[PDB]
RNA sequence: UUAAAGGAAUUGACGGAAGGGCACCACCAGGAGUGGAGCCUGCGGCUUAAUUUGACCAACACGGGAAACCUCACCCGGCCCGGACACGGACAGGAUUGACAGAUUGAUAGCUCUUUCUCGAUUCCGUGGGUGGUGGUGCAUGGCCGUUCUUAGUUGGUGGAGCGAUUUGUCUGGUUAAUUCCGAUAACGAACGAGACUCUGGCAUGCUAACUAGUUACGCGACCCCCGAGCGGUCGGCGUCCCCCAACUUCUUAGAGGGACAAGUGGCGUUCAGCCACCCGAGAUUGAGCAAUAACAGGUCUGUGAUGCCCUUAGAUGUCCGGGGCUGCACGCGCGCUACACUGACUGGCUCAGCGUGUGCCUACCCUACGCCGGCAGGCGCGGGUAACCCGUUGAACCCCAUUCGUGAUGGGGAUCGGGGAUUGCAAUUAUUCCCCAUGAACGAGGAAUUCCCAGUAAGUGCGGGUCAUAAGCUUGCGUUGAUUAAG
């Protein structure tokens, strides 16, 4: 899209602390509810996750009006390199509940 | 873009703002009881809502 | 089907390939040539504009008088 | 905040119930979904799936529940610690119509003859202890004009109220 | 010159062919009408920059489509990219964002331009490839729906008949709303539809239970009262689960069970099914839902991240914004409102309902009591209600009683049109609606033709949902008043 560097790390850090993010199909909403703190319009939330599909890192289902997304493991080894994270940090995907 | 007047017409009162939560249409939708579904849309899920017919 | 009026181009920028905003004498000298912006943020940081007479803070869109 | 009226309590939970039924159709169709059933409590609320292949909905130490616990949680306004999922096997896989309608979907995606494939699921319900079943396959079969082939077997009612609970449609 | 022409049988469809049945989407007997008038609204036509469009019993108040803009496609213009990825280039010694000012616009669109500051790999460019579409194709489809089709109809198994398509089962007859039953019988046993069923309505002074329903009794308060009493009369005035300063369920709301089966009794009928009468009874046919087999080249790709294929993809059919149109009128048609008056219209009294809906995740805005301003719409202050808790005991209209008017296009009728006042809204002009004064048009019961209906029915009369910021002449529900005709 236009891809500001502050908001991409703002959406990736939640998209890596859990393996999901739950945007809704309306571009005319200037406030994503689950971030709600760095004045993202969810254009940036859409058009990031468009790019994550085309590399094959994320997955999506298109509910009634909601997009759901999921982390493939090739996305996790992509986000642990792009967020510069050491190879012990894993999301709530693998085993965080017993 | 040029955000001052991209989406500047007021989507407020009137059928330029009501939409189907389920189908994404603006025509014929039912705003009774806070449903906001498309009328064509309403028939599918009406058994799942809990709306029975006469039998 | 025709489009007679020719909407002419997109926006391609000015493409001026030199910075050079600090003149130097006497073997090393700090000297401004454009005014700095009087905002709360960029004192002696990002410049204020140098028009033929007036000055304008480019980042936060405040302006000086036409003089 | 302020709570809304009992008329619009009961259409909110139904459209809660209708919404996740539509998503969990889209996700678990390749894993034999066959419905959900909800429990609202003033605690953790407990949502149980009725999947046939409960092996496939479980991830490696249960990944594909825990992200599917979250997409319900991070949409329908549940705080951290109020909603959970359970996978449960439906008894008689070949007796609820939602189950094997998706089975003969993914039999048709294997490139089978439609007449050979529909017989085997027609045979599957009737040998599973049913009272009657019929399958209508309608669309563009071999031919340019579309046509429908029905494969009725057994006996089956059509009218009155007892076609509400003696039958299930898919 | 030509690939059939023909013969016999079978199944349908049709017959201005018989026979038996049946339906107010059929008639009779009728009622109310519609068609005539003004207007409201859809359709054709014309006109247009555009008047976007889909549909011709089973299109035409239909797309729940009552469009100020948005919707929104169509027309005149003007921005934006929300063109993912993949490759090459551009690419720290100079890729790309944003923006004050001015001729520049319709526009405080850096749209562009003159000039110059600013943004930090984000992108930009070429080439492939996505993607979006209220773009095409409902004759490429799914799903849904309409219909032939509200009528009784449909199909196997196994036997019987035929070379066979097929047929018997599924019928002479009686009977039924009904292949409904009784019987007759190369059929026997079954299935579906019909029916049962579910919802609903009518009855239970019997059962259960009520400060979010009530009565009744009893306290209190007020008021009348021959005359002056009161266990007198009235009171939706107050209290009696407020910690007993009463009981109870008739009325109200349900829940369970009851109740009606053609049972009883005559008559008819093969004394078979059943029919016709009655008595008891609340009721001796309440009303609707679902609803088969096989089909329609029915409708809908403009309802849908249901979808194939094609088209188009940046000077974009994407999307946003400003205006305009969908309302334009020599005419024709279809739903419908108000009427043509005295069985009325006014004016003032008077007393009666039921179904239901009400403050929202996004999403702003709800129903309104009461008080005080206004001659009216309305304007404020102040409450209550997320509801058997408040509006509300929903003082609905017609009807009823007194008044005025007198057969005159009249005080019938209220179209048209001028001036004003308010509300909704970003905006009321091509009048949103409402209010006030004034203006006072056809219209005297409507030719041929044609529609719906037979009991709380037709019809009159209002009321509430939907649409809804503003709003109903439409629809879908309610009660009220209530029939004339008919059992063919
Ligand atoms: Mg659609
Ligand atoms: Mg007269
Ligand atoms: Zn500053
Ligand atoms: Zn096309």
């Amino acid at each position: 899209m236009l891809m500001p560097k502050k908001n991409r790390i703002a959406i990736y850090e939640l998209l890596f602390k859990e393996g999901v993010m739950v945007a809704k199909k309306d571009v005319h909403m200037p406030k994503h509810p689950e971030l709600a703190d760095k004045n993202v319009p969810n254009l940036h939330v859409m058009k990031a996750m468009q790019s994550l599909k085309s590399r094959g890192y994320v997955k999506e289902q298109f509910a009634w009006r909601h997009f759901y997304w999921y982390l493939t493991n090739e996305g996790i080894q992509y986000l642990r390199d792009y967020l510069h994270l050491p190879p012990e940090i894993v999301p709530a995907t693998l085993r965080r509940s017993r | 873009g040029h955000q001052q007047l991209y989406w500047s017409h007021p989507r407020k009162f009137g059928q330029g703002s009501r939409s189907c939560r389920v189908c994404s249409n603006r025509h014929g939708l039912i705003r009774k009881y806070g449903l906001n579904m498309c009328r064509q849309c309403f028939r599918q899920y009406a058994k799942d809502i809990g709306f029975i017919k006469l039998d | 089907y025709t489009t007679p009026k020719k909407n002419k181009h997109k926006r391609k920028k000015v493409k001026l390939a030199v910075l050079k905003y600090y003149k130097v004498d006497e073997n090393g000298k700090i000297s401004r040539l454009r005014r700095e912006c009087p905002s709360d943020e960029c004192g002696a940081g990002v410049f204020m504009a140098s028009h033929f007479d007036r000055h304008y803070c480019g980042k936060c869109c405040l302006t000086y008088c036409f003089n | 905040a302020v709570q809304i009226s009992k008329k619009r309590k009961f259409v909110a939970d139904g459209i809660f119930k209708a919404e996740l039924n539509e998503f969990l159709t889209r996700e678990l169709a390749e894993d034999g979904y066959s419905g959900v059933e909800v429990r609202v409590t003033p605690t953790r609320t407990e949502i149980i799936i009725l999947a046939t292949r409960t092996q496939n909905v479980l991830g490696e130490k249960g990944r594909r529940i825990r992200e599917l616990t979250a997409v319900v949680q991070k949409r329908f306004g549940f705080p951290e610690g109020s909603v959970e999922l359970y996978a449960e096997k439906v008894a008689t896989r070949g007796l609820c119509a939602i189950a094997q309608a998706e089975s003969l979907r993914y039999k048709l995606l294997g490139g089978l003859a439609v007449r050979r494939a529909c017989y085997g699921v027609l045979r599957f319900i009737m040998e599973s202890g049913a009272k009657g079943c019929e399958v209508v396959v309608s669309g563009k079969l071999r031919g340019q004009r579309a046509k429908s082939m029905k494969f009725v077997d057994g006996l089956m009612i059509h009218s009155g109220d007892p076609v509400n609970y003696y039958v299930d449609t898919a």
